[PDB]
C-alpha cells in the first residue's frame, strides 16, 4: 500500500550497498496493529514484542 | 552543563513529529549518534529546515 518499494538485492555477489529502507520496513512492522489471531490479539510494542 | 533534553529518533523520519523535535532544538552544540547515511539524512533535513 506504500510507495517506492525497494528490494534487498543479491548482496552475496558483488553488492555491498546496504538496503536503505531497512528502518522504513521496520517502521512498517512497528505500526502493524492487529486484532485477529488464534493465539490471541497479537501486536508489536515499542520493542517489537507481544 | 546547560544540557537540553534528549531528542530521540525511534524510526526513520516521518517529518511530522521529528520536524517538531528539530524545532525544539535551540542550543549551540548538536551531539548526533547515528550511522553515516542517517547522518547525511539528518544534515540534509537540517539544511532544508535551516
Ligand atoms: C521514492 O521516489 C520518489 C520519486 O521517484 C520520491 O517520492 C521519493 O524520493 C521516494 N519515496 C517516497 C516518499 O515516495
Ligand atoms: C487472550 O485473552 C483475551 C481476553 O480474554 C482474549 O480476547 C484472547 O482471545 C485470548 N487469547 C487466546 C489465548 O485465545
Amino acid at each position: 500500500e506504500k510507495e517506492n518499494i525497494t528490494d534487498p538485492p543479491r548482496g552475496c555477489v558483488g553488492n555491498t550497498n546496504i538496503w536503505k529502507t531497512g528502518p522504513l520496513f521496520k517502521r512498517v512492522l512497528m505500526s502493524s496493529k492487529y486484532a485477529d489471531g488464534v493465539t490471541g490479539r497479537v501486536e508489536f510494542n515499542e520493542d517489537g514484542d507481544r | 552543563w546547560d544540557m537540553q533534553n534528549v531528542i530521540t529518533l525511534d524510526t526513520s523520519f516521518e517529518d511530522a513529529k521529528t520536524q517538531v523535535q528539530l524545532k525544539k532544538i535551540h542550543s549551540s552544540v548538536i551531539l548526533l549518534y547515528c550511522s553515516k547515511d542517517e547522518a547525511v539524512l539528518i544534515l540534509s533535513e537540517a539544511r532544508s529546515l535551516g
